[PDB]
């Protein structure tokens, strides 16, 4: 436990995330759901040391979040989710300790400056009600989507090999769904640096928020979303 | 019914329920917090009276 | 029984029709076809896949 004016962008057409698990081909399907509207103000954060930047504040988790990151050296690891991020409430955590994917829900006591080394994230763990630990787990984009509805915490993900947001179209496929059962209001990203010594970092991640909308989605002859319209 | 397993001959006090919450829960959402609940407007500092 | 009018029960979904091979390719999280009118027109056998 050691201590250490943002920019805006457009987010042209991103965050579509197939709504159901039903195959459809050569149709036009209209569906209402929590989407990221088109042409929205999207915050921007940096990690480049030209300038000694390690900006990673606490943002609010209004009604779901879209996340993106254009990196090269695997500097962003995971996230935290809670309401008051101390041992008085239950909190979630996702992280990759250089070989794993660790998910758990506890009553952590988090440091005001969590990070890892390229383990200083939390100082306690008391009431584990869930655990999902697993086996030893600017070119790419790595889009994500996080939601929390009816006790279930849903995640959608997508990768795209490729300093702005590339304006293409790519639909996100469902990845997992967790029965955590907690009240989530805020979150915070986790980074790994290389105290008064740290450098050689460039992450450049982006964030966005969702709201209820009605979309018109297009399926091709193979069952792939290739377009969308905001009504 | 389980009146022969969960009941003892002098009182079983190992089953609990939450009284005195500030707002009603949501579907399938859990809460295991134990923080002194304040009825009036006077502040509380972890003491019960 | 392919190419014959049969009543079927696929994982709890009943109905009656003719079963034929398809060129469609699903994704590992899909099991039904759901044509424009919300009717099934494709299914994945839970044994031969
Ligand atoms: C205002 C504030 O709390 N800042 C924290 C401090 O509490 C903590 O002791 C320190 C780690 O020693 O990191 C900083
Ligand atoms: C625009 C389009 O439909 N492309 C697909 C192609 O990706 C697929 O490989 C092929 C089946 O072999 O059918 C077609
Ligand atoms: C419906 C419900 O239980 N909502 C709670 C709310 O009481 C609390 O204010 C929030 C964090 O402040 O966490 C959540
Ligand atoms: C789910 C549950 O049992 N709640 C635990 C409780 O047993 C324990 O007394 C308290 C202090 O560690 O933490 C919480």
């Amino acid at each position: 436990c050691v201590n250490l004016p943002p920019a805006y962008t457009n987010s042209f057409t991103r965050g579509v995330y197939y709504p159901d698990k039903v195959f459809r081909s050569s149709v036009l399907h209209s569906t209402q759901d929590l989407f990221l509207p088109f042409f929205s103000n999207v915050t921007w954060f940096h990690a480049i040391h030209v300038t000694k930047r390690f900006d990673n504040p606490v943002l609010p988790f209004n009604d779901g979040v879209y996340f993106a990151s254009t990196e090269k050296s695997n500097i962003i690891r995971g996230w935290i989710f809670g309401t008051t991020l101390d041992s008085k409430t239950q909190s979630l955590l996702i992280v990759n300790n250089a070989t794993n994917v660790v998910i758990k829900v506890c009553e952590f006591q988090f440091c005001n400056d969590p990070f890892l080394g390229v383990f200083r994230v939390y100082s306690s763990a008391n009431n584990c009600t869930f655990e999902y630990v697993s086996q030893p787990f600017f070119k790419n984009l790595r889009e994500f989507v996080f939601k929390n509805i009816d006790g279930y915490f849903k995640i959608y993900s997508k990768h795209t090999p490729i300093r702005d947001l590339p304006q293409g179209f790519s639909a996100l496929e469902p990845l997992v769904d967790l029965p955590i059962g907690i009240n989530i209001t805020r979150f915070q990203t986790l980074l790994a640096l290389h105290s008064s010594g740290w450098t050689a970092g460039a992450a450049a991640y982006y964030v966005g928020y969702l709201q209820p909308r009605t979309f018109l989605l297009k399926y091709n002859e193979n069952g792939t979303i290739t377009d969308a319209v905001d009504c | 019914n389980s009146n022969n397993l969960d009941s003892k001959v002098g009182g079983n006090y190992n089953y609990l329920y939450r009284l005195f919450r500030k707002s009603n829960l949501k579907p399938f959402e859990r809460d295991i917090s134990t923080e002194i609940y304040q009825a009036g407007s006077t502040p509380c500092n972890g003491v019960e009276g | 029984v392919k190419n014959k009018c049969v009543n079927f029960n696929f994982n709890g979904l009943t109905g009656t029709g003719v079963l034929t091979e398809s060129n469609k390719k699903f994704l590992p999280f899909q099991q039904f076809g759901r044509d424009i009118a919300d009717t099934t027109d494709a299914v994945r056998d839970p044994q031969t896949l």
